[PDB]
């Protein structure tokens, strides 16, 4: 959460809209929506069937993780 | 005309033992076995049953004050 | 006596003793016997009380609106220019009030103990009875008797509400309620609490 | 901290505009008589009048158009957080004393448990009303010590 | 008869009408103060 | 007693001079404690006593402000005045240094003398006349050291609350401005609440 609440603000900050924070951080949507849906897109593109990108690692990455979580179950 | 020991019939009593579920609890007594090589001759009722589901055990009399 | 209710039995708490006993506890109350004296001493203050501020908010309106004399509303009041300010006369009050009501609660909480004027020695004070103090408060010497205590408790009962009507229809309003009065006389179907909604 | 009321702000109107302009654009697609387009244009002047409404009790209202409380403890903003918190503090007190007391009460009988499961409906009504005393009452118990316990711990 | 009485207070029933009743009140409530956010009355 | 009705708990039997049974955080009930809160008290009283007075004589006559008469430390060629006199080493270091030697050389070597009865009252050669002479008298003027200590703390309490919300005055220049005009120069316009 901590992490999540950091990066989202400095992720604003940086492009210099922190009015979208301000605006759309007090919903959950809000948060599904602006944070991780958006910002998601540019990874899970990574590698796609018309090749690949210098993100393929982390997507790879990426799924890897959404794995190995779910065998600790 | 030997002393039965262990209180009369009633008393409510409140326990010293630490090691049971009604440590610093309110129980009342059933009767007390006159023997003297019984190891805990009192036996008490309680209003609150504990874990296993039961509601009585023994105890000797130092573990007990005859509260009133 | 007289329990407000000619079917109800009336409860152990009230028994009739004390003055005004109707058995008037639907929620139970008081049944603890000092709390019982604690709102005792509530309802004879709040009463007393009661009674002068119905007084100060009637008797004046009604002598302004006849022309003999000329005083602002009892809540118009409070912004009209006096020979003192406000936050001088409310200290003024504070330090007194702060001196005769602990002093009433030191008397509460133990009977017969701060009663002589710690001043000078004599002149001070012939032994009460709680909430019905001595000497310097009944000059008259009226007996302090029955039907007085219940007369002075319903009297009391009465200006406290009356003084919450006051208060309210204020509120509604913010008109004098003799107004509201020559307006009721007017028409009493034409003039009530539904028509100012 | 800057934040104008919105009786005088301008994003707010503009959110105002906006919502009301859709409204009334979705408005337009049935009969002028219709019940469904009498309740649209009903909701229509509702939200129009809780924008009126918004506008009148000092709210001071966002840099983005939106109302924000102001709980700060000065009593100039307090019809928010103050009086509707000590209202709810009544409420609460209210239901954890008449609790308390018809538990204390039914506690006297041979199974306590059977008036837990299924109550005492007649006794739970002629305890319940009692929410009036609940800040006094409670008060002289904990004056005379009779709200709390020492070093009795189980059983009862 | 009785019997129905004592089977009417048992928790589910009871609970199941005093919430309806509760709920009832507060719409009635919205609907006669809509969006009430603030205390404007005093 | 100090309030009538009240009873006065157990470790308050008069027996001492101040005495009025006051003590509704119950510290005293600690013999130590007891001893070191009369004697914090003695010294406390007595230095407020000395220091209400290096206050007002200055206020009133040929000096200026009692916060003025330090004013000397906060700027470099500050130099210390004796009603219109700047002695010639009445400067910052010789007075700091004094204070230091002789405040400490000497509460040292008084504290470090446990009687204990000398270190709340000296005597000694502090009593070569015999002011001492009646014992009547004796806890007598004692208990009038406590009462008019007592009120010099108070009245210091009151220099810093009124110097607070009095930004740069004097004691007297506000007794006399509120005096000159009762209703409307007093406590009021600072707190309504
Ligand atoms: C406790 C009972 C009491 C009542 C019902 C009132 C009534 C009132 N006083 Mg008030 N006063 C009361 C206590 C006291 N007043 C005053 C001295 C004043 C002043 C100087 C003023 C008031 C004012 C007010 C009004 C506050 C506005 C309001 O009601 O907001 C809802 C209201 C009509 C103001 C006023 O009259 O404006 C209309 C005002 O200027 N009062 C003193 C002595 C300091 C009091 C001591 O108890
Ligand atoms: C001494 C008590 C007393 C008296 C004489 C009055 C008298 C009056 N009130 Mg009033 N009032 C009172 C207490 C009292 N009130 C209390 C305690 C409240 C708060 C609940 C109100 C709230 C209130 C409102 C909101 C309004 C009035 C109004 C009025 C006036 C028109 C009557 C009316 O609309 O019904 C009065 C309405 C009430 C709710 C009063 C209920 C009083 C209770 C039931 C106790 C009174 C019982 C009493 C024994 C019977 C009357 C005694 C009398 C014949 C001597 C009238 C002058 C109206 C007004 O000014 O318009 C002209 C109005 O709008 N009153
Ligand atoms: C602050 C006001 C006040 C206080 C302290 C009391 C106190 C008392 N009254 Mg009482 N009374 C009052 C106002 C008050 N009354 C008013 C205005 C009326 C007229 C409507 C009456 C009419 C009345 C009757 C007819 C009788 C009493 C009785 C009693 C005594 C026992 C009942 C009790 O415990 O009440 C305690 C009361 C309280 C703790 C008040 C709590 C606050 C409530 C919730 C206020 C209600 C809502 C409010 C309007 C807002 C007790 C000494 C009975 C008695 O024993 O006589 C000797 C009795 O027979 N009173
Ligand atoms: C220590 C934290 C603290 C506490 C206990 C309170 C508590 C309170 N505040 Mg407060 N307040 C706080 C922080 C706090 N506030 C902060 C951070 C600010 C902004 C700097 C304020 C500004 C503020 C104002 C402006 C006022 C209060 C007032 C009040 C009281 C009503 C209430 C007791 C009010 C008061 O004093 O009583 C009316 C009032 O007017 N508060
Ligand atoms: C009137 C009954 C009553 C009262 C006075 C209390 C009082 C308390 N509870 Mg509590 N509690 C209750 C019922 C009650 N509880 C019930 C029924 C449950 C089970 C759902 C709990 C579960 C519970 C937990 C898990 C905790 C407390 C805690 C606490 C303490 C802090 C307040 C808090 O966190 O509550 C928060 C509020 C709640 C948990 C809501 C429960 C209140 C229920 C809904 C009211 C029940 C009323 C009754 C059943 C309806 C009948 C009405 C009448 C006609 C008979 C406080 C001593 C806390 C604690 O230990 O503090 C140190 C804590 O951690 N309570
Ligand atoms: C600093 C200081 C210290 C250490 C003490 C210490 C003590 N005071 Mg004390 N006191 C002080 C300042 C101090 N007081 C001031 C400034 C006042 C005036 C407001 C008082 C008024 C006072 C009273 C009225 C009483 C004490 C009492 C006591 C004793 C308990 C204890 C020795 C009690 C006692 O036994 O007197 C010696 C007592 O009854 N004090
Ligand atoms: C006007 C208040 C006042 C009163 C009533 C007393 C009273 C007393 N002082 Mg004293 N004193 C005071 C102010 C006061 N002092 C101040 C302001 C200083 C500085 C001193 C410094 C002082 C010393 C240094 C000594 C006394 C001693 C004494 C006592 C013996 C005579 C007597 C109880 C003497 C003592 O020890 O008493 C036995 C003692 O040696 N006092
Ligand atoms: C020792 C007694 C004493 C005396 C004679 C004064 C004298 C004065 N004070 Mg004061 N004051 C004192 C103690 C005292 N102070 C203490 C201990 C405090 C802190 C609690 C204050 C806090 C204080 C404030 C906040 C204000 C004054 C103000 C004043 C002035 C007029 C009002 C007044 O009489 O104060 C009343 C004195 C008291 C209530 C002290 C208690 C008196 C008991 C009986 C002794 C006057 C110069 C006012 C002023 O200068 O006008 C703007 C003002 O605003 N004082
Ligand atoms: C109504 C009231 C209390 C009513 C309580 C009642 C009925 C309680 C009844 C119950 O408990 C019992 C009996 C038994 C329970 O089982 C049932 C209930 C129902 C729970 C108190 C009012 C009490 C009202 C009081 C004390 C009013 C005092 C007014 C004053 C001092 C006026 C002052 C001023 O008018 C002047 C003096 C000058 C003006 O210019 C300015 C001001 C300041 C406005
Ligand atoms: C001279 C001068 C001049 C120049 O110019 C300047 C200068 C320098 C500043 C000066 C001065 C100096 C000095 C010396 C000072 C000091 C003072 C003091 C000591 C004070 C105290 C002071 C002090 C004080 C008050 C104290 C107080 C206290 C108190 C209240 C307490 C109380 C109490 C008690 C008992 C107990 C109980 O149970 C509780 C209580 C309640 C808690």
């Amino acid at each position: 959460w901590v992490t999540f609440y950091w990066h989202w603000k400095h992720i604003t900050l940086w492009q210099g809209n922190v009015s979208q924070f301000n605006e759309s951080s007090t919903y959950l949507m809000g948060w599904l929506r602006d944070y991780l849906w958006l910002n998601s897109s540019q990874l899970i593109n990574g590698y796609n069937p018309f090749g690949m990108n210098s993100l393929s690692v982390w997507a790879w990455m990426f799924l890897f993780g959404h794995l190995v979580w779910a065998t600790g179950f | 005309k030997p002393p039965p020991r262990g209180p009369k019939r009633g008393t409510k009593v409140k326990i010293l033992r630490r090691e049971s579920y009604w440590y610093n609890g309110t129980g009342s007594v059933v009767t007390v076995d006159q023997d003297p090589n019984t190891r805990y001759p009192v036996v008490v009722r309680f209003a609150k049953v504990n874990y296993a589901g039961v509601s009585t055990n023994n105890y000797a009399l130092d573990e007990i004050k005859e509260v009133a | 006596k007289g329990s407000w209710l000619p079917g109800l039995q009336s409860p152990a708490y009230l028994d009739g003793s004390l003055a005004g006993d109707n058995g008037f506890d639907p929620l139970a109350l008081a049944e603890d016997p000092e709390d019982l004296r604690w709102f005792v001493q509530a309802e004879l203050v709040n009463g007393r009380w009661a009674m002068l501020g119905v007084a100060g908010m009637l008797i004046p309106e009604v002598l302004t609106k006849a022309g003999l004399l000329n005083a602002p509303e009892w809540y118009d009041a409070g912004k009209e220019t006096y020979f003192a300010s406000s936050s001088t006369l409310f200290v003024i009050e504070f330090i007194l009030f702060h001196y005769v009501e602990i002093r009433r609660w030191q008397d509460i909480k133990n009977p017969g103990s701060v009663n002589q004027d710690p001043i000078f020695k004599s002149y001070s004070l012939p032994p009460h009875e709680c909430g019905y103090p001595g000497s310097v408060f009944n000059p008259l010497n009226f007996a302090p008797t029955l039907e007085n205590k219940e007369k002075e408790l319903a009297n009391g009962r009465l200006a406290m509400l009356a003084f919450l009507g006051f208060l309210v229809q204020h509120n509604v309003t913010g008109k004098g309620p003799f107004e509201n009065l020559q307006q009721h006389l007017a028409d009493p179907w034409h003039n009530t609490i539904i028509q100012t909604i | 901290a800057g934040l104008t009321p919105c009786k005088e702000s301008k994003a707010f109107a503009k959110r105002e505009k906006q919502s009301v302009k859709k409204l009334n654009s979705s408005l337009k697609k049935y009969a002028p008589d219709s019940a469904p387009a009498l309740a649209i244009q009903a909701t229509i002047d509702k939200t129009k009048r809780r924008f009126e409404n918004y506008g009148k009790f000092g709210l001071l209202c966002g840099s983005d158009g939106l109302p924000h409380l102001i709980v700060s403890g000065d009593q100039r903003h307090w019809g928010e957080f103050i009086t509707p918190g000590v209202l709810f503090l009544y409420i609460a007190g209210w239901i954890g004393w008449v609790g308390r007391s018809y538990l204390i009460a039914v506690s006297g009988e041979k199974k306590p448990a059977m008036r837990e499961i299924i109550i005492d409906v007649e006794l739970a009504a002629r305890i319940i009303p009692r929410g009036f005393i609940w800040p006094v009452a409670a008060y002289r118990e904990l004056i005379n010590g009779d709200l709390v316990v020492d070093d009795a711990d189980i059983g009862y | 008869m009785r019997d129905i009485k004592t089977y009417l207070s048992v928790a589910p029933v009871l609970s199941t009408l005093w919430f309806g009743a509760l709920a009832g009140l507060l719409i009635e409530i919205n609907r006669l103060f809509p969006d009430a956010l603030s205390f404007p009355f005093f | 007693e100090w309030f009538p009705g009240q009873p006065r708990p157990a470790h308050l039997d008069g027996s001492s001079p101040g005495d009025f049974g006051f003590d509704p955080l119950g510290l005293a009930t600690v013999p130590e404690n007891f001893e070191r809160f009369k004697e914090s008290e003695i010294y406390h009283c007595r230095w407020a006593m000395l220091c209400v007075p290096g206050v007002l004589v200055p206020e009133a006559l040929g000096l200026g402000n009692w916060v003025k008469a330090q004013e000397w430390a906060a700027l470099p060629d500050g130099q210390a005045t004796y009603l219109g006199n700047p002695v010639p080493w009445g400067n910052l270091p010789t007075i700091l240094a004094i204070e230091f030697l002789a405040i400490a050389f000497a509460e040292q070597q008084r504290t470090m003398e446990k009687d204990p009865e000398k270190k709340k009252y000296p005597g000694g050669a502090f009593d070569p006349l015999g002011f001492s002479k009646d014992p009547a008298k004796f806890e007598e003027l004692k208990l009038k050291e406590i009462k008019n200590g007592r009120l010099a703390m108070l009245a210091f309490v009151g220099f810093c609350v009124q110097q607070s919300a009095y930004p740069g005055t004097g004691p007297l220049e506000n007794l006399a401005t509120h005096l000159a005009d009762p209703w409307h120069n007093n406590i009021g316009d600072i707190v309504i609440p």
